[PDB]
């Protein structure tokens, strides 16, 4: 899309319909007359457009109304209502802009933000921009959290997020104009290489892949059409579903072979009967010729009965030769209608051991995508976010994604090396107790009106708790923490003094020997300006590799690589790094997934803020005090940077509405 | 609507590979045997048939009789009439065979005969006697 409707789309909104969100702030308009809705929609779209066309400077109500025409710039309470909702909810003036009206004088309310993740930062910025008093508390000694970037000399590699999944309606697209990130595209071309170290022929490469995709839809069919969703009380995983399909595929392979030879027999046995009938005819015929011979020897002149005998047997014989000729006829047809059946057996196997191995790499890719064993993903929901796809080619950050959280960080009150330990929230405020990560006896107390919690889900799951809630989180919330999945995925950074891979190629896969190790070093990335190869560890493997030393790992790594490129095209690496996210105490994993027995709905639960009980009982129902953001909290953009970033914008909006009031819902 | 084409998935099939923990490898193993079992029987009847083809060796070639190209005729020689009357006793109503035996009469000349001489060859009696066998 382009024009004004471009903006609506590039902002994740229907250009010609009002959202549930908007309904709530403009209930006057939407219950209103069709004509007004259209005016509204345009104003929105148009403002968005303006912001979008230039997101390096703040966009004021003046500057906005300024660029409008009648009939539109007629009503200005509308324009204000609109520009103001858009501002609040971070559709316009989010990220890094230049403020036209340097920040209003004294600040209102105070919020503690746990963790300077992207979700953390993006919210902090928003709040501060709304003139609130914001402090972030970070356990690590750097910002970004799961946006980690390795830097040393000229080597630059992300150990955390690394891919931008397309600019089409991606908030990061704005951010990218605001910050210098070199975005390189990802040539989707990816050659595979079996265990031996030999490329896989385009002939196979394509068979397997296509079968993979076929297998996927298959599961989708079992799910939605056959309703195969529970199974002796447990929910079905993608994993099960896949097996159950593969099995059925193998089954039908046999089913065919059976009824194919089962046809050969039924025919071979027709041939049998006919041959028997044929022998027993040569039998009569043999000994009936005898009789004609004997009766033909009686030399004439013969009387008439003896003449009749000759004449008669001679018919009776040519009669039986007719018969047997018609049978050797029939015989011939069947004998060839049998080289026919032996010529085209149906298929011998469903997949060879080499096939079913490559198919495994395709599953590894899927385990990588979801940071988890397919045995754990929900069948029904594993891909519930499947509509909200961005458009455009996927990209990478050529200069390390960290360039972003660092840029967001700028101008904010951040306490690094500060491990939150207890969150206490009550009717009249909250206090947060952190310690110093370096010397942990050294304690801190933070008082504030609201707490925004951007703790990773992994952290939130810890048993026993790394952070204590006072009072405890309601059971509706803590079940949503159990139920949800929090996966794992690990990277290996290989730094060299020379390129020795195909420079024209961004990614290439390695095919493991067993199902069990399909994830182990299954895929490599050539991404950066320096000679750095980056290798993945996904699936069941990632968890196990965390227990293995770095040398051993880089070992198995170089192996595989020599295996493909020749045992002396591959030098020792100058510099290596190995992530361990499930180990890392401020992550406890990589990003969330939709575990079997969860649904997208749990994500909505994660986002529901907490409202304490009353102080003096029988006093009025309080304000909500404890708020949540982070990749695990955004039903429609789970597990991503843009997703977090968005969840931050969300909560900031929600908190401002709460503590600064909403002048725009009038 | 329909499973991707070339994938096979029956409602009924599914419940069958799930019934227990290894109804999976069970059902896949019946067929593995159900096969080698058909496949063995194929070689039995391959050999059984092969030995029968052994007997039919050389066909019926030495037993075939030369061609009788002889033209149909009006006259019933007394020879032909007797040949006829005996054919009837042996063949009943198979006017084709009867015609074939007398050599040179049309399949109808025969039926005609059946009504003309019916009289004096007691073809009634004759015919009911062919039945009595
Ligand atoms: C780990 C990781 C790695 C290694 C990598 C990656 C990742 C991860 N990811 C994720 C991210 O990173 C996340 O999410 C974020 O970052 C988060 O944020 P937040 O929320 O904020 O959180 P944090 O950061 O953590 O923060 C926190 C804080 O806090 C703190 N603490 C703790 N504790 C404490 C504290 N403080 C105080 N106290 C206490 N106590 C800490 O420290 C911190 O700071 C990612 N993402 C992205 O975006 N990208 C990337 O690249 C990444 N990475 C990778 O590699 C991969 C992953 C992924 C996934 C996914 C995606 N996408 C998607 O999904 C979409 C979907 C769809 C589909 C269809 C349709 C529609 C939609 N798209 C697509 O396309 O798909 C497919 C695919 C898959 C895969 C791949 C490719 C493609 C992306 C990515």
């Amino acid at each position: 899309p382009s024009g004004v409707e471009g903006a609506a789309f590039q902002s994740r909104l229907p250009h010609d319909r009002m959202t549930s969100q908007e309904a709530a702030c403009f209930p006057d308009i939407i219950s209103g007359p069709q004509q007004t809705q259209k005016v509204f929609l345009f104003i929105r779209n148009r403002t968005l457009q303006l912001w979008l066309d230039n997101p390096k400077i703040q966009l004021t109500f003046e500057a906005t109304l300024q660029q409008l025409e009648a009939p539109y710039n007629s009503d200005t309470v509308l324009v204000h209502r609109v520009h103001s909702y858009l501002e609040r909810h971070g559709l316009i003036n989010f990220g890094i802009y230049k403020r036209i009206k340097p920040l209003p004088t004294k600040k209102t309310g105070k919020v503690i933000i746990i963790g300077s993740g992207v979700s953390g930062l993006a919210a902090a910025r928003q709040l501060q921009s709304f003139g609130m008093d914001v402090t972030l508390l970070e356990a690590r000694d750097r910002v970004g959290g799961r946006v980690a970037t390795f830097r040393k000399g000229n080597y630059v590699a992300d150990l955390g997020a690394m891919v931008v999944t397309g600019l089409g309606g991606n908030p990061m697209a704005v951010v990218s104009k605001q910050v210098n990130m070199e975005l390189a595209k990802i040539k989707q071309k990816c050659p595979l290489y079996e265990a031996n170290g030999q490329a896989v022929p385009k002939e196979k490469d394509e068979m397997v892949e296509q079968e993979f995709n076929r297998l996927l839809e298959a599961t989708s069919y079992l799910s939605h059409q056959l309703d195969f969703n529970v199974l002796n009380n447990k929910p079905v995983s993608l994993g099960q579903a896949l097996e159950v399909v593969i099995q059925l595929q193998e089954k039908h392979v046999k089913d065919e072979q059976i009824e194919h030879w089962k046809k050969i027999v039924k025919t071979q046995e027709e041939l049998k009967e006919l041959l028997n009938k044929m022998v027993n005819l040569k039998e009569k015929i043999k000994e009936l010729h005898q009789q004609y011979k004997e009766a033909s020897e009686v030399k004439p002149p013969r009387d008439i009965t003896a003449e009749f005998l000759v004449k008669s047997k001679h018919r009776d014989l040519t009669a039986l030769c007719k018969e047997y000729d018609e049978l050797a006829e029939t015989q011939g047809k069947l004998e060839e209608k049998l080289q026919e059946l032996e010529a085209n057996p149906p298929s011998d196997v469903y997949l060879s051991s080499r096939d079913r191995q490559i198919l495994d790499w395709h599953f590894a890719n899927l385990e990588f995508a979801n940071a988890t064993p397919l045995s754990t993903l929900s069948l029904k929901h594993w891909d519930q976010d499947d509509d909200f796809e961005f458009t455009g080619s996927h990209l990478t950050v050529r200069n390390g994604y960290s360039c972003v959280p660092v840029a967001l960080a700028e101008g904010l009150d951040i306490k690094l090396n500060t491990a939150v330990r207890q969150v206490r929230y009550t009717a009249s405020g909250c206090e947060v107790i952190a310690v110093n990560t370096r010397s942990t006896s050294q304690t801190f107390i933070y008082k504030c009106d609201a707490v925004l919690c951007t703790l990773p889900l992994g952290v939130l799951k810890q048993q026993p708790p790394a952070v204590q809630f006072v009072p405890p989180l309601p059971e509706w919330k803590t079940s949503a923490v159990q139920r949800m999945g929090f996966g794992n995925l690990n990277k290996v950074v290989l730094c060299f003094d020379r390129v020795f891979w195909d420079p024209s190629v961004n990614l290439f896969g390695h095919v493991g020997s067993t199902t069990a190790s399909r994830g182990e070093l299954f895929l490599f990335w050539n991404l950066y300006k320096a000679p750095i190869l980056l290798a993945l560890v996904a699936g069941e493997a990632a968890g196990i590799m965390e227990n293995i030393s770095d040398d051993v790992i880089v070992g198995r790594c170089l192996a595989i690589l020599k295996g493909i490129f020749g045992s002396s095209a591959v030098p020792q690496p100058k510099e290596t790094v190995v992530s361990r996210w499930r180990a890392d105490p401020w992550a406890r994993g990589s990003y969330s997934y939709v575990a079997a027995g969860s649904s997208g709905n749990d994500y909505d639960l994660m986002a529901q803020p907490i409202t304490p009980g009353p102080s003096i009982p029988g006093a009025p129902q309080p304000i909500p005090r404890l708020f949540f953001a982070g990749e695990h909290t955004i039903r429609n953009y789970p597990a991503t940077v843009h997703g977090a970033l968005l969840s931050g914008l969300r909560e900031a909006g929600r908190i401002a509405d709460q503590f600064l009031g909403a002048m725009y819902t009038l | 609507r329909k499973p991707p084409k070339g994938m096979f998935l029956s409602q009924e099939d599914v419940e069958a590979v799930s019934a227990n923990a290894t109804a999976a490898t069970t059902v896949l193993r019946q067929l593995d045997m159900e096969l080698v079992s058909v496949k063995r029987q194929i070689q039995n009847i391959k050999q059984t048939n092969s030995a029968l083809k052994e007997k039919l060796d050389g066909g019926i070639e030495p037993y075939r009789l030369p061609e009788v190209i002889q033209k149909c005729n009006a006259r019933w020689t007394t020879e032909e009439q007797l040949l006829a009357v005996q054919a009837i006793r042996k063949y009943g109503r198979d006017f084709q065979a009867i015609s074939d035996v007398i050599g040179n009469k049309s399949v109808v000349q025969v039926k005609n005969f059946f009504v003309n001489y019916r009289r004096r060859f007691n073809i009634d009696e004759v015919l009911q006697e062919w039945e009595a066998e």
